[PDB]
């Protein structure tokens, strides 16, 4: 079974360390491959990912066609990267992808607890993403689900992409 | 409300700079207040800005041209997204697509030398307007980069995170994104190579 899964979501969220899990460089356009077992299905993913910055807007719509799951990303540590879910990335994935069902998925869990993340961001009145509020915003975009996931601590990473292929399979 | 209706937004470069004052005073405000307190930032530029934020910005300069960064609260990814709006608005983009296609002319040369002796030829043939602006740009993203230890934007990452907003490239299919490599390797060239292009003693 043949699946394409699209990641998107603000530039320097963690996409492509999700993608790899499964350097300082940031992506324009890539594709890999992944095999995931769920439900008796075997499904063979292939992984578009994609450039966050504005810079790349006009090219991500190359991504988009004949999508079967979105995961639609922000950064835990970055509440900035939370209301551009709303603000850009949901307007966007509906206007080229109707119908196709979206994970939204909360990264960098571990800087969550991160005394040095908490430190910086409070220099700005800012804090981590709360779980809740996650939570709220997958709810509020209709998303299929929510998942939290660390890359770095590997820490939801599998539960991710079992929830992405089947809401694809679905 | 709309941005159509700025008298500074979406509105050629020429009306909104002066030989007197060739850098448009939006940009200055910007760029300097990036350099003040957002040179340490991790990936400026390339983290995303505040989308909501950056806009909210930009109606608040409309409103008021003297509006103090310093004295705002608008963090330093939204001051640079805001930055970068103005850019990709501009009616054409800063550098001119008749300039872009002897750019890529003179990349092809193969001896270094001559390759870069050629790209500092098609930069004389910039308006002058936009060459002010362009220099002003690239001399950033090159004291940016001279800070990559710490903020970890090379001159390589930094033409990837700005030359489509200089550029306005055709992303419409996969032979039009390969052929935009050339455009990334030339911002490249002129940020790291910055003194080369644009100092004069
Ligand atoms: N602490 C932490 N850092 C991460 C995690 N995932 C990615 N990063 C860092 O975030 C930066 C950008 O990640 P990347 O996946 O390339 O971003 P994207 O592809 O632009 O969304 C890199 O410095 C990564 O090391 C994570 O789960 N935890
Ligand atoms: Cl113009
Ligand atoms: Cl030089
Ligand atoms: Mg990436």
């Amino acid at each position: 079974i043949r699946k394409k899964l699209v990641i998107v979501g603000d530039g320097a969220c963690g996409k492509t360390c999700l993608l790899i899990v499964n350097v300082y460089v940031p992506t324009v356009f890539e594709n890999y491959v992944a095999d995931i077992e769920v439900d008796g299905k075997q499904v063979e993913l292939a992984l578009w990912d994609t450039a966050g910055q504005e810079d790349y807007d006009r090219l991500r719509p190359l991504s988009y066609p004949d999508t079967d799951v979105i995961l639609m990303c922000f950064s835990i540590d970055s509440p900035d990267s939370l209301e551009n879910i709303p603000e850009k990335w949901t307007p966007e994935v509906k206007h080229f992808c109707p119908n196709v069902p979206i994970i939204l998925v909360g990264n960098k869990k571990d800087l969550r607890n991160d005394e040095h993340t908490r430190r910086e961001l409070a220099k700005m009145k800012q804090e981590p993403v709360k779980p809740e509020e996650g939570r709220d915003m997958a709810n509020r975009i209709g998303a299929f689900g929510y998942m939290e996931c660390s890359a770095k601590t590997k820490d939801g990473v599998r539960e991710v992409f079992e929830m992405a292929t089947r809401a694809a399979l679905q | 409300a709309g941005s159509w209706e700025s008298n500074y937004f979406g509105v050629p470069l020429t009306t909104v700079v002066t030989p007197e004052k060739p850098i448009p005073i939006f940009i200055e405000r910007c760029i300097e207040y990036i350099e003040a307190t957002g040179l340490s930032t991790e990936g400026i530029y390339r983290v995303s800005g505040n989308k909501s934020e950056m806009e909210s910005l930009q109606r608040q300069f409309d409103q008021d041209h003297n509006l103090d960064l310093a004295e705002k609260d608008f963090t330093v990814n939204t001051v640079a997204g805001a930055m970068k709006s103005f850019f990709s608005e501009l009616p054409d983009p800063l550098v001119p697509y008749s300039m872009q296609i002897d750019l890529v002319e003179a990349h092809k040369i193969n001896d270094r030398e001559q390759k870069l002796h050629a790209l500092k030829e098609v930069l004389k043939k910039f308006p002058k307007e936009n060459h002010e602006v362009f220099k002003y740009v690239i001399s950033h993203l090159n004291r940016v980069s001279h800070n990559n230890k710490v903020n970890l934007m090379t001159s390589e990452n930094l033409s990837i995170c700005f030359w489509p907003t200089l550029m306005r490239p055709d992303f419409s299919s996969m032979d039009a994104l390969t052929a935009t490599r050339s455009y990334q390797t030339i911002i490249e060239l002129f940020i790291q190579q910055c003194p080369f292009f644009f100092y004069n003693r």
